[PDB]
């Protein structure tokens, strides 16, 4: 995905700033919590009642640390996304089976965690290129089950 | 449906908003037509630039409308009754772009409301919004 | 939302289904876990062959709640309560799932009541059908 | 999209007992009726206010043998979908901007128009193929977008 170098330059002095220990928690976490048919992909994760107790839990800002990492992947060779997602498509496609909605809705998620994270600094030109990013994770996420 | 815990977290969320409604709805349109170009080809006759009284009047309608759907909560479907003959039969506006201005919206939000914005208000704004989405798509005349 | 057409649309459609209630609903089902594979890992404890006891005696069950949803079309949240606690709450069912047996659904009755599937009734259905997901895919407690 | 034999068999076979003047009238006429925002994309067709002023549109059984002409031509060349309607997606997506629900939604009215037809011959193994089909037309179809 191509994005304007007047984009490029503040979706990395934002990514910059990202607490890569907390935002990713937060993603996996309210996807559980927005939408909760998503519990059901891990049942291995423990407590998953609450939304404080899904917030709270060790493996969900645990694997949130590593989805995160797929992202910062993704951000650095956003010219070939499908490649590098290439081997993560397979363990979630034809093997987990999760649904391709599910992939949009976690970007979306992710969107309003940094939103969250850093107010006005989250400009609408600065999610305008986010957007393209995550709606490209997403498309190179379901690359192989199209 | 909303339950008894989202009806008033998006009560006292989208009360926190208050003065702040037109502000708001207009950061929301402009991050949805910034993010979603596709979204301009409902608006052909609208000052789309930054800064635009239109889009920041629009704004102040949207955001009421959203209000008024707040009140009647329990039954938007009488309320918002105007707005459906609007958007699903004028309009024929696909249900997609209701999904991201809805987006947008928690976005918005988001970034300004961020004491507002737990888990759990988050997901009961993803609700009521994909409810008003559902009325104002849906013809049920 | 349903229309004063809708409604009434789909209660004299469900009316000339009537007896043949339990044989459609295992028809829908047969069809959604044939078509769509990943739709039979909600049933890992269902004997999933052509002819099952269970699943022929899981559509009747299936087909008694949309036969509910149907007496009870003004007030669907309130008539399916207990079945929104199960595939909300405690089998956390993917809506998509709820698309596929909607679209088999109307796919049998399609297929065995050629004059009752009129575009209008048709259309009528999937809305009333969408609905029943809805209701039974939110939690509302 | 390959499609194990005896469901290949199945699919060409139904095909061949297809009414090549009416089924996609019905198909791209329903498609109006049930989900009305497609309605948008055709102002050039003059009334389709009520379900018979769709169904019995001229425009509508005139287009819709087209919409049938490009599944009956992926139905041929079912190795490559892809390339088939390579020409297609760019009409229809980065030109025309049609959403790719729409393509999965057009998929399934027609399944139940060949239902409708069809009767107790369109058998469940008998979707079951005709889904793989309607699905990578689908995913063929979006692939300019995607
Ligand atoms: C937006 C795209 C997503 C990204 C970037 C992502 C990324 C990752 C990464 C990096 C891993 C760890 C690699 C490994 O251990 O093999 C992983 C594992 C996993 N992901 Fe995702 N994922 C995404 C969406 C999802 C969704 C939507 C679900 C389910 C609702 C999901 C369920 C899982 C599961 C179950 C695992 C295996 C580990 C476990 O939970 O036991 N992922 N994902
Ligand atoms: C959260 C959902 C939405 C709400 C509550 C909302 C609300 C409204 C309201 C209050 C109006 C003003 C019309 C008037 O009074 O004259 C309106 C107009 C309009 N809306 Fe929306 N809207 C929503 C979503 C959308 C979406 C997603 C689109 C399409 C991208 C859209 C397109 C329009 C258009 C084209 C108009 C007419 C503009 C005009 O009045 O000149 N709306 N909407
Ligand atoms: C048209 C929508 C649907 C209706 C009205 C419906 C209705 C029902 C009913 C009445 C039961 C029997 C439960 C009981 O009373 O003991 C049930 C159980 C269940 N349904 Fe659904 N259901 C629908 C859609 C789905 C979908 C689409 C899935 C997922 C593929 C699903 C998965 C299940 C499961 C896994 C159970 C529990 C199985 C069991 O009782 O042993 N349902 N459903
Ligand atoms: C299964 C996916 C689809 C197929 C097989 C299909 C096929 C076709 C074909 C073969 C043409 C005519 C060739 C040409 O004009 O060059 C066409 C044109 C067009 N299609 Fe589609 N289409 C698909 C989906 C859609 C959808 C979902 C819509 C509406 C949202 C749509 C709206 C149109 C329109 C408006 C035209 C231009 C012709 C005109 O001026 O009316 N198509 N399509």
């Amino acid at each position: 995905v191509h994005l304007t170098p007047k984009e490029k330059s503040a979706v990395t002095a934002l990514w910059g700033k990202v607490n890569v220990d907390e935002v990713g928690g937060e993603a996996l976490g309210r996807l559980l919590v927005v939408y909760p048919w998503t519990q059901r992909f891990f049942e291995s994760f423990g407590d998953l009642s609450t939304p404080d107790a899904v917030m709270g839990n060790p493996k969900v800002k645990a694997h949130g640390k590593k989805v995160l990492g797929a992202f910062s992947d993704g951000l650095a060779h956003l010219d070939n996304l499908k490649g590098t997602f290439a081997t993560l498509s397979e363990l979630h496609c034809d093997k987990l089976h999760v649904d391709p909605e599910n992939f949009r809705l976690l970007g979306n998620v992710l969107v309003c965690v940094l939103a969250h994270h850093f107010g006005k600094e989250f400009t609408p030109p600065v999610q305008a290129a986010y957007q393209k990013v995550v709606a490209g994770v997403a498309n190179a996420l379901a690359h192989k089950y199209h | 449906v909303l339950s008894p815990a989202d009806k008033t977290n998006v009560k006292a969320a989208w009360g926190k908003v208050g003065a702040h409604a037109g502000e708001y709805g207009a950061e929301a349109l402009e991050r949805m037509f910034l993010s979603f170009p596709t979204t301009k080809t409902y608006f052909p006759h609208f000052d789309l630039s930054h800064g635009s009284a239109q889009v920041k009047g629009h704004g102040k309608k949207v955001a009421d409308a959203l209000t008024n759907a707040v009140a009647h909560v329990d039954d938007m479907p009488n309320a918002l009754s105007a707005l459906s003959d609007l958007h699903a039969h004028k309009l024929r506006v696909d249900p997609v772009n209701f999904k991201l201005l809805s987006h947008c919206l928690l976005v918005t939000l988001a970034a300004h409301l961020p004491a507002e914005f737990t888990p759990a208000v988050h997901a009961s704004l993803d609700k009521f919004l994909a409810s008003v989405s559902t009325v104002l798509t849906s013809k049920y005349r």
